[PDB]
């Protein structure tokens, strides 16, 4: 991000009262070969970033210069997706009932380690490999 | 990217309204239609 609003998505995350496009972006890329048309399938699920929520408050130490803050994102991994050969990543409703509430607990840890190696772990609230392997699943059609 | 709304599209007709042609493109397409290019410069990504 560049320096000065890299700064200016600090103070967001700080202060700034904003709500930071969170846009999951799920695509899905098959193939030609065995037919697909518009084969990218995708969605992006976007979490409007509430000013300075404990999601953003985690962002704002993870910001300012610690790499120790689990950023909750209530329920936005999509565990089940009917995708099809068009461009739409919509989930499964009823195999995630909230579908925004039941996709799966996402978390996020940037990990700036200065040796600032700013690097970015997608985590999950229930991580167990699931910060380096999340296991989803797409239904495809 | 901004969707031109049908104020706006009037403004940049009416920008370019001397030079017919240049209305007639803007006004031809519908409101709604033309749409900014806000693309960022900022930069940060290095190069390599």
């Amino acid at each position: 991000i560049s320096p000065p609003s890299r700064a200016q998505m600090k103070r967001e995350l700080y202060n700034g009262t904003a709500d930071i496009t969170l846009r999951f972006t799920w695509n899905f890329q098959r193939d030609l070969a065995k037919g697909g048309t518009v084969e990218y399938a995708n969605e992006k699920h976007m979490l409007a970033l509430a000013p300075n929520s404990t999601a953003r408050r985690q962002l704002a130490s993870l910001l300012e210069g610690t790499s120790d803050q689990s950023v909750v994102i209530p329920n936005l991994f999509p565990k089940y997706i009917r995708a099809p050969n068009g461009p739409e990543a919509n989930p499964v409703k009823q195999l995630q009932p909230n579908e925004e509430a039941d996709y799966l607990g996402v978390r996020i840890q940037l990990r700036r380690e200065q040796g600032f190696l700013e690097w970015w772990v997608i985590e999950l609230q229930e991580c167990r490999t699931d910060c380096n392997l999340l296991p989803m699943v797409i239904f495809s059609d | 990217i901004i969707p031109f709304t049908a104020q706006a599209y009037e403004e940049l007709s009416r920008q370019f309204d001397p030079q017919p042609l240049a209305m007639q493109f803007i006004s031809q397409y519908s409101p709604e239609d033309i749409v900014t290019a806000q693309i960022e410069g900022s930069s940060g990504a290095l190069w390599r």
